[PDB]
């Protein structure tokens, strides 16, 4: 009901967020009754916007549809509505405006980059009445949302999945944009060396082992505190080795305990056999002796009779004794025939197995766009608590539709590469050049800069962008500490659909471990006959130094040895992403590197406040603001996270220069 | 967290063991590899030896057993049976089971009986101290 809207906005329906504590200190510290009133007004306003995000939810309309005792306090309602709208929880994206834009504007903001985070801020700021200009190095909007288009071919080289609509702000964007969303059939065959579908029985043992191995590292981390080793911090990959090794050690340990109890039994038998030989020997004599004593025929005295009767008793004693020893020798003889037939597993994982496991690892390198040797063991999964609900979707018609949509109405300067950012007590100048002719230079002066430069660009060892004054250590160190990963695609365009049209994805299992990322996964998502080949893990970095033709070579091979050397045409069109080489990206997206933590994401997001111009003038206003995928702790490395960070900075900038 | 997945093994102990240096891993694994071959070949050995001992038993104890009649237990001590007795007491001491098996028609009952009925004129005390000399 109303409680569903809170969930769709990533908010608890039943308590107040620490954000809200900050703007409604009255409420949070007050009567629990009013808190419930607040929460209901909040939840109901959210519901109203969410139920029709195609048009602006004015304060009028909100109080109108408020019922019961709640439209009683109209100042409280106007408060809640404004809070929601400043922070971008309602009237965000592309809506029809009701109250039209301010005639005269207030403040000026330069936004660096028109990726989704830049664009989202730009729209918010513009709807708050500010003057917004975006500077974009590329000749297109969208940044790392990059759709390839030619004829009817269409293929995302950047973001391509909406990872669930439950609580995803792109839920709202897709209601607002012609966004053609398609469920992903989440079954995926695996094809090996010479080209053989992996038996389903196998696929599932390895997958189950993969997952068991992950939980193992989590226990290895949280329970045993296996987090520092040799003064460096432990990576996920390190911990995976250590877990795998310990499983091999335990396999050997069991073979030892087994054969070691075969030998204990073999030595028990031996001890018995000996008693039994030295009874056969002892009995042999007793026979001879009894036989000789029987040679003395029975006209015989009593000592001679005692020696016949004695040797006889003696002889049948040693005879029972040896018979019980030869039943004990039969119980032993079979206990040992069983152990010889109950041998623990010969291996932990076979070679065929460990290469299928290596594909499940490449799948994990692909999601986190980086080698598992770089991910923090302790923190690599720290955003997992915040997963959306529902199926994962692809954008059938190209994700670029979203940026292009957001860009409508905005002042976007393309082919403008920012070079230096200057921020002072009085304001800022951004210096940019024309990417076509390097020499043509531009000076933009503004009240505030929103930096949405990719983490990979901010990381560039010889700076691609100079900050004046330089960013403080707390910010640069966060920048050095987290990872910016990599992940590339091959797009294959054909005349005839020759794959199985009912399968969305399917795998290729690498020969070696090193090459587990190399073209390990294939996507069929689009109308046209298009196939996408991912290059994940350590392959991505390397495959970029290989010509386009070789890459598509290796590609058509893999497909031929899977579909038949004859069903596989040449491709009409090929593209090969190279994100690490792209100078407006320098990689694909961020990842919590070993030694980092989601705390660095928050450091990324703190605004910078220049010092006073005149000595002893009061401490200024903050002037440099950061948004972007790498600035949002709970949703890094996604589009919704970019968008959220844009909405965040917009509200914060407006709170600063227009007051709250 | 909590306790490791079921069937993974991750003792504290082990982890320092495979981490404390760079090849401490493929060492602890190689030394177990060998302690295996070691124990396997010492099974090959006790098998060869047990196989030989088995040859020396071929025949069992078959041409060596003697039937053990019946002798329905009586109760009169014939002069023969007393003389067997006193000789069994010198060969066996108190193994009243063997002593009854030698005599044949006396059971551990009268064997214990006799021991004190005749204890005097068969100088049974002296006889037993002879067996104790052992
Ligand atoms: C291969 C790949 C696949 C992905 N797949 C998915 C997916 O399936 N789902 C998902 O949710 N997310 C996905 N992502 C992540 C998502 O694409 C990004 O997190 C998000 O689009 C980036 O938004 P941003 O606004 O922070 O940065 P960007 O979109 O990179 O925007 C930054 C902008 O700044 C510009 N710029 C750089 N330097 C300068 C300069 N000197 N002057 C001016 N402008 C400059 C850049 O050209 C760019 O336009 C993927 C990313 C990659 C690389
Ligand atoms: C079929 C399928 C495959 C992968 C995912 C997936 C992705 C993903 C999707 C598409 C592309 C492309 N092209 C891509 F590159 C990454 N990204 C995930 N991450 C990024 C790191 C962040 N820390 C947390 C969210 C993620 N997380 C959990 C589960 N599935 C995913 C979803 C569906």
């Amino acid at each position: 009901a109303v409680e569903g809207a809170a969930f769709q906005s990533r908010l608890p329906h039943d308590r107040m967020t620490s954000q809200e504590a900050a703007c409604f200190p009255d409420i949070i510290s007050g009567p629990q009754q009013t808190q419930k009133v607040f929460l209901f007004i909040r939840n109901r306003t959210l519901q109203l916007w969410l139920d029709n995000p195609k048009i602006q939810l004015t304060f009028e309309a909100t109080l109108q549809q408020l019922e019961a005792p709640y439209n009683s306090d109209t100042v409280l309602v106007h408060r809640v509505h404004s809070y929601l709208e400043r922070h971008g929880l309602i009237n965000f994206g592309i809506y029809k405006r009701i109250k039209p834009l301010p005639t005269k504007k207030t403040g000026k903001v330069i936004i660096i980059g028109s990726g989704v985070s830049g664009l989202a801020a730009a729209r918010q700021l513009q709807s708050f009445g500010m003057d917004v200009t975006l500077l974009e190095a590329r000749d297109r909007v969208g940044g790392r949302v990059a759709t390839f288009r030619k004829g009817n071919y269409v293929a995302d080289l950047g973001a391509m999945v909406v990872t669930g609509l439950g609580g995803n702000p792109m839920a709202v964007v897709s209601k607002q944009v012609n966004m053609e969303l398609a469920k992903i059939k989440q079954k995926c065959p695996l094809y090996e060396a010479n080209g053989q579908a992996v038996p389903k029985e196998k696929d599932e043992m390895v997958e189950q082992e993969f997952n068991r191995l992950l939980e193992a590292t989590s226990y290895l981390s949280h329970q045993l505190d296996f987090n520092v080793l040799n003064n460096k911090p432990v990576s996920l990959g390190q911990a995976l080795e250590v877990v795998i090794q310990l499983q091999e050690k335990h396999v050997k340990d069991e073979q030892i305990e087994h054969w070691k109890k075969i030998v204990k039994t073999q030595e028990e038998l031996k001890e018995l056999l000996n008693k039994m030989v030295n009874l056969k020997e002892k009995i042999k004599e007793l026979h001879q002796q009894y036989k000789e004593a029987s040679e003395v025929k029975p006209p015989r005295d009593i000592t001679a009779e005692f020696l016949v009767k004695s040797k006889h008793r003696d002889l049948t004693a040693l005879c029972k004794e040896y018979d019980e020893l030869a039943e004990t020798q039969g119980k032993l003889e079979e206990k040992l025939q069983e152990l010889e037939a109950n041998p623990p597993s010969d291996v932990y994982l076979s070679s065929r197995d460990r290469q299928i496991l290596d594909w499940h690892f490449a799948n994990l390198e692909f999601a986190n766009a980086t080698p598992l040797s770089t991910l923090s063991l302790k923190h690599w999964d720290q955003d997992d608590d915040f997963e959306f609900t529902g199926s994962h979707l692809t954008v059938r018609n190209g994700y670029s539709c979203v940026p292009v949509a957001l860009a409508e109405g905005l002042d976007i300067k393309l082919n403008t590469a920012v070079r230096q950012v200057r921020y002072t007590a009085s304001g800022c100048e951004v210096i940019a050049v024309n990417t076509r002719s390097t020499s043509q230079t531009f000076i933009y002066k503004c009240d505030a800069v929103l930096c949405t430069l990719p983490l990979g660009v901010l990381k560039q060892q010889p700076p691609a962008v100079q900050f004046v004054p330089p960013l403080p250590e707390w910010k640069t160190s966060a920048v050095q500490r987290m990872g910016f990963g990599n992940l590339n695609k091959v797009v294959l365009c054909f005349d005839r659909v020759f794959w199985d049209p009912s399968v969305n994805l399917f795998g290729h299992v690498g020969s070696t471990t090193a090459s587990r990322g190399e073209l390990f996964l294939f996507w069929n998502l689009y109308k046209a006959p298009i196939l996408l080949a991912l290059v994940a893990g350590e392959a991505a970095g390397i495959m970029e130094n290989i010509s386009d033709d070789v890459i598509v070579g290796r590609c058509l091979a893999i497909l031929k040895g899977i579909f038949g050397s004859s069903a596989v045409p040449q491709p009409k069109e090929t593209v090969v992403s190279r994100w690490r080489a792209d100078p407006w990206a320098r990689g694909s997206y961020s990842y919590v590197a070993a030694g980092s933590s989601g705390n660095d994401y928050d450091l990324m997001a703190q605004p910078i406040t220049p010092g006073p111009s005149i000595p002893g003038a009061p401490q200024p206003i903050p002037r440099l603001f950061f948004a972007g995928e790498h600035t949002i702790r709970n949703y890094p490395a996604t589009v919704h996270g970019a968008l959220l960070s844009g909405l965040r900075e917009a509200g914060r900038i407006a709170d600063q220069f227009l007051g709250a | 967290k909590r306790k490791p997945p079921k069937g993974m093994f991750l003792s504290q102990e082990d982890v320092e063991a495979v981490s404390a240096n760079a090849t401490a891993a493929t060492t602890v694994l190689r030394q177990l590899d060998m302690e295996l071959v070691s124990v396997k070949r010492q099974i090959q050995n006790i098998k060869q030896t047990n196989s030989a001992l088995k040859e020396k038993l071929d025949g069992g104890i078959e041409p060596y057993r003697l039937p053990e009649v019946i002798q329905k237990c009586n109760a009169r001590w014939t002069t023969e049976e007393q003389l067997l007795a006193v000789q069994a007491i010198r060969k066996y001491g108190r193994d009243f089971q063997a002593i009854s098996d030698v005599i044949g028609n006396k059971s551990v009952v009268q064997v214990k009986n006799f021991f004190v009925n005749y204890r005097r004129r068969f100088n049974i005390d002296e006889v037993l101290q002879e067996w104790e000399a052992e």
